[PDB]
RNA sequence: GUCAACCGAGCGUUGAUCCGAGGAUGUCCGAAUGGGGAAACCCGGCACGAGUGAUGUCGUGUCACCAGGCGCUGAAUAUAUAGGCGUCUGGGGGGAACGCGGGGAAGUGAAACAUCUCAGUACCCGUAGGAAGAGAAAACAAAAUGUGAUUCCGUGAGUAGUGG
RNA sequence: UCCGGCUCUACCUGGCUGGAGGGCAGUGAGAAAAUGUUGUGGUUAGCGGAAAUGGCUUGGGAUGGCCUGCCGUAGACGGUGAGAGCCCGGUACGUGAAAACCCGACGUCUGUCUUGAUGGUGUUCCCGAGUAGCAGCGGGCCCGUGGAAUCUGCUGUGAAUCUGCCGGGACCACCCGGUAAGCCUGAAUACUUCCCAGUGACCGAUAGCGGAUUAGUACCGUGAGGGAAUGGUGAAAAGUACCCCGGGAGGGGAGUGAAAGAGUACCUGAAACCGUGCGCUUACAAUCCGUCAGAGCCCUCGACGUGUCGUGGGGUGAUGGCGUGCCUUUUGAAGAAUGAGCCUGCGAGUCAGGGACAUGUCGCGAGGUUAACCCGGGUGGGGUAGCCGCAGCGAAAGCGAGUCUGAAUAGGGCGUAUCCACACAAGAGUGUGUGGUGUAGUGGUGUGUUCUGGACCCGAAGCGGAGUGAUCUACCCAUGGCCAGGGUGAAG
RNA sequence: UCAAACUCCGUGAUAGCUGGUUCUCCCCGAAAUGCAUUUAGGUGCAGCGUCGCAUGUUUCUUGCCGGAGGUAGAGCUACUGG
RNA sequence: GGGGAUAAGCUCCGUGCGUCGAGAGGGAAACAGCCCAGAUCGCCGGCUAAGGCCCCUAAGCGUGUGCUAAGUGGAAAAGGAU
RNA sequence: UUGUGCGCCGAUAAUGUAGCGGGGCUCAAGCACACCGCCGAAGCCGCGGCAGCCAACGUGUUGGCUGGGUAGGGGAGCGUCCUGCAUCCGGUGAAGCCGCCGAGUGAUCGAGUGGUGGAGGGUGUGGGAGUGAGAAUGCAGGCAUGAGUAGCGAUUAGGCAAGUGAGAACCUUGCCCGCCGAAAGACCAAGGGUUCCUGGGCCAGGCCAGUCCGCCCAGGGUGAGUCGGGACCUAAGGCGAGGCCG
RNA sequence: AUACACGGCCCGUACCCCAAACCAACACAGGUGGUCAGGUAGAGAAUACUAAGGCGUACGAGUGAACUAUGGUUAAGGAACU
RNA sequence: UCAACCAUAGACUCGGCGAAAUUGCACUACGAGUAAAGAUGCUCGUUACGCGCGGCAGGACGAAAAGACCCCGGGACCUUCA
RNA sequence: GUGUAAGUGCACAAGGGAGCUUGACUGCGAGACGGACAUGUCGAGCAGGGACGAAAGUCGGGACUAGUGAUCCGGCACCUCU
């Protein structure tokens, strides 16, 4: 009702008139009127704990694993030439389920240019390694460089 | 924004270990030409508060 | 997030309006005058639900007591007599014996005229 | 071009229509600025040029105000000045918020109310900049052998305290 | 470093005034102008860009279903006659600038130190004046004149230069720090009229910007100023040629079209509302308009039999009984107390915040957790400054499982998670000393109440600030005009 | 329109005040009293309600025993007054 | 029990008294507070309370003994009366 | 003369009997005392279904008690929209709407089928809400009752023939008639802005109709040495170089 | 002084103008300043009839209702009404 | 007193255009009474054929205006040795 | 008669009278009343240091209930607190 356009006027009298009692033409119960208790520009996250976090992913990688699901490899290609037909084949080999994860890292940018394109795939680096994409998964593929990583990484 | 505090709760009330709540006592100050020295000896010390206003007093206390 | 309110409101009012298909005017347009209508008459419809038991015994009473009458005999002795004679029969029944069969009536009757006492306005 | 068709007449491989950067033209009002004016319309001066048998007319330019610098004169009046005349450079107004300096309320809360609060907010003024302002200790601190321009963020803290 | 001349002057020195190699720096805040090379450096147009007329069926149209292949540093998006990776536009990716503009890069050009410095040693001189300070009224600092420093505004008065001066919350002495009253200073920070590219658990024509439609338009007001309404044919207009009625509108055939229950009043096309037909019922009757029983007639399904009851169902419903609208507010309303003409759509406990208290749930557990920020295409990792707990009592010093008062172990107050087991004392209500059992808080999130904010929604009269208005009406100014006709008969 | 115009803004001013506040079922279920009140139509606390935990019949009812009262009634040369 | 006129559908207090409020149904001619009774929903089942049984209105112009002559019943005083 | 049970007079208000609820009743259908039966409520019982508290037992069965309810507290749920995830239907016709037949203890439901219609929807689990309207002398649009009623805008007054025209009380002409005549006549200023003329037109407008119109469309049309103003001047008053005050 | 030949600028000119074209929300019984001012009667721009000139103005045709409005006359009496 | 008659504009009838405020409903009687203490809507009785037209104006606590007198709360403006 | 209103009590005296005299104290206070809350009332008993009395024992004002006013802000004396 503050935002909107006039209706800081009082429109008519208080009384004499007849028909009811209104203090602006931009009031919620009229036509072009201001929202009452509106959406407005807000934040919606919220402060979860690294511990909870880190069991949360530990404990999914821990479903996935004793179903034999996470799957390593050394590499998706041959020297420094993207070619998708390469990685699908590849996958085909490893895999037959429709949705899978690749857990790539940075300078292996071939593996990730490669698998990008695909239907299912969804490529991450270990270094924002989450939970919704492990779990939206059916199997996930680590690199060898990305598993020391993050091994090495969280035991200390 | 942050809840803030009541100076005169604040002034006028703590808190011991267990969470009571302790006050002073009234008719203390001035007109003892008359009041003899038990009346003024009641009033000393402190004194847990009641129960019917501990809930109002937390809230004044806290925010 | 924006939330038009039409399907929401327009179920109950087809129910309703459905259910008042035989009233009078503004009680068979309109929904505002039906709702009202709909309370009062569920609600005369409970009563005469719990009240047509009533009805009916009141019915059944006044046929039985003329059946009798018409046989010399007042219904409060009747029931007196088959009370007496332990006889099951409901008003029911008695009702529509004395509708169908007359005579099966008159032999309870003659039955109530034996078991009864001798002195009915006695002591005890 | 288009709402927006219709008709007519055309152009285009010799590169059109279209897009981008720079230029040119740029009526009249508008800070508006030759004078004036009811905004967009009335009257002129000066130099040149076009034009008529001469006048009228036409075109191109330029002419306001102040501040400063330079140049000539120095009124009452003696020094000499204000002032006057010419030239040169600036400023003039608009803007959506953001800033700094100044001014500066009231309904409201206090279940009344004046001190207080609302708020040094709204609003008004003067000036800016692409950011501003502040800024190099006549500072903090506490005997710790300490810190070392400023500003903005987190905490200290809704605390020490202040307060009809 | 060499010399040219200069220190008034020729001569020994000290000190200047010039040029020269050089160095330093430069469009810097620290002086300032232009110069020409100049970088696939950036912006201002764009461009290429992989792979299916694939087969059967449906259908008006296949971009659908089913079955066959392919591309992929490109399955983002959109459109194309119905959901299109392989049709189109374009994306991933790589390309591209004669000219102008911006970044640095340079060489010009400009200065600038070079004639120099490190240290010694005993005393005079200077170290920013109407100021700092003090008094009087005032502002703002956590600080409302209070004991009230520091910072300051106006008046009045008014000092010194280093054993000087200002501060360390009145003030004084000691120590400490610092050297005012002259000036400039980037980066971190705040913001978007405009521009470019995208995202959305945002709206989707009574919503969303007031404005999808001529929108600050029409209309209103003298004026400042207010301030609306109206989106959709279909795949493409193929927009009904032709005939008939009619003055024409409009319509019926014939046609287009997949469909004219798509005709430029056009997607679908509700209700209120307006009518046409078919069945029942209604003109001797007192009706919150219904409900329970129910005659009679009409329709229907089914078992049968020339029409016929039924574990039926539905529409009307003579007649009988019962029966005082809905909401709000009220002790109490059918109420002759308020509100509502009807429909449709719109319209009121919401959000923030490590906020507070209580309670569920989850992680951790005598520990718990991070903030800003940094790195991150993302929701992830780090970050110990902080906060809550782990010991309290007391006004405070202070002491410490005890402490405070008090002369006092003499009683009491507060505290020592709680219970458990044995003792001693009393039963003035139980206490005191041991032993073991061993203490649970915190951070996310959900719910409820709550604090600060417009805080569930609508509603005043009226306060303040800045402006608009004397074309109506009040008064005044400047300047013009109007008052037929007939009577009375003052001064002179 | 004048016991102090109009317009925009502050401003969504404020009202111990009036009105209004939308889907369902299940369980329990009041009060209209007290003290205070710049207060009497409002509000704070106590009262009566529910929800959760704790304490387990402590509540209530009937019988029997123990206790103070100065009411109805009656009385008065048993006091004060008629 | 007070105030009032020992008037008010008046006003003010008490009360392990009630009901209404927040409570329907039956009876009271109609009638929030009176009497009965405290509604889980259904049944074309039965027994009862308060109240009532000539017809309207389901149930008895019921039995027995006496009174009433006034339509009392189906308003009423001081007082009057073979 | 006492005490009693029924009785009499006193008795007496205004719309209409009207102080049994009515008819009517003493051939009590009236009062009292005893007696017999009966009717009567959503009470109690009887046959069934659901639910809450407790208890007993067994892998959710039974039983006892209980179940009016406003302010209000607590608990458990339907529905709508957008979405994360998994799957299903859909031009061989989704939604939406009108329905019929049916269901659920209720909010409601139909993956049950017909008509219309033409492109998105459903399901289970979680997430988030502009999350459910019948009332605010509520807002916007549409449509009713009043109602085919009141009015149709002065106190001047219209008429007959002919005319074109589809259509004439009103439009054009003819002859009558009547009205104003210091105006209801002729000319300017302000003000408005094409309203003027011609041609065509009548779905809107005119308070009826209309071939008509200040209505609609197109085209046309306003000519100044001497008229009213400017280039000529000044009053009230305004603006105001410099200027003074602030 | 005479004759001849030349120039002589800008704006408004339509149209309504006591009004169906302005202000009045309407094609509104209202308001709008200025100018000539026919005749006969008459003191006269009043007032009655009329020429010039212009309109018949925008819902009508009927009809002995009550009743309302503006008009008219009234027996006898004359403010008794109020 | 004491009212009567006449004519025009309406009102009535016919043709055309065609609104309004108000409205919970509806096939909307009267009486005596009951009730939030003045009943179309309830009880008990009495009366009434359905539908319209002109007309009156007793009621519908009729329509209009969130009372203007009173009281409370908030404001306003005015006064004065507050 | 009881200092002062009334009541409850007082002859066992709390009434009247005489001698000493300052407990008209300090530091505390079990358990209780009454209790919205803040207020309010009594309180045996312990310790120092006293009065009276021969001692026991009584004395923390008055026969009891009324005789006064919260909080804030300041003032005076003392403190081995800052």
């Amino acid at each position: 009702r503050g935002e909107v356009s006039g209706g800081g006027k009082k429109p008519y009298r208080q009384k004499g008139t007849g028909r009811a009692r209104q203090g602006s033409t931009r009031a919620p119960q009229f036509t072009g009127g201001g929202t009452v208790h509106g959406p407005k520009p807000r934040d919606y996250s919220q402060r979860t704990p690294k511990k909870m976090i880190a069991a949360a992913l530990r404990g999914a990688l821990s479903d996935r694993a004793r179903n034999d699901r996470i799957h390593a490899v050394t590499e998706l290609v041959e020297g420094q030439t993207p070619s998708t037909k390469s990685a699908k084949t590849f996958l085909g080999t490893l895999t037959e389920n429709k949705k899978v994860l690749v857990v790539i890292g940075r300078t292996d940018e071939v593996g990730a240019k490669s698998v990008r394109n695909l239907p299912g795939v969804h490529v991450i680096s270990p270094d924002q390694l989450n939970t919704y994409d492990v779990l939206n998964a059916d199997d996930v593929v680590f690199s060898v460089e990305a598993l020391n990583a993050y091994i090495s990484a969280n035991s200390k | 924004p942050k809840a803030k505090t009541h100076s005169g709760a604040s002034k006028r009330f703590r808190r011991t270990g267990t969470g009571k709540i302790v006050r002073q006592k009234a008719n203390r100050r001035h007109l003892l030409e008359h009041k003899p020295t038990k009346r003024t000896r009641r009033l000393d010390g402190r004194t847990t508060v009641s129960a019917a206003d501990n809930s109002r007093i937390n809230k004044l206390l806290n925010g | 997030a924006r939330v038009k309110r039409a399907l929401n409101a327009q179920k109950k009012r087809r129910t309703v309006l459905k259910a008042s298909k035989g009233y009078r005017g503004q009680r068979s347009r309109l929904y505002r005058k039906a709702k009202e209508q709909q309370l009062h008459s569920l609600t005369y419809a409970y009563r005469d639900r719990r009240a047509r038991k009533g009805e009916f015994r009141k019915l059944w009473i006044s046929r039985i007591n003329a059946a009798a009458r018409a046989n010399d005999i007042t219904y409060n002795r009747l029931i007196q007599g088959l009370k007496a004679a332990g006889v099951e029969v409901d008003r029911k029944n008695l009702a529509e014996l004395a509708v169908s069969d007359p005579a099966a009536f008159t032999a309870l009757v003659d039955v109530a005229r034996a078991a009864l006492p001798e002195d009915v306005n006695a002591p005890s």
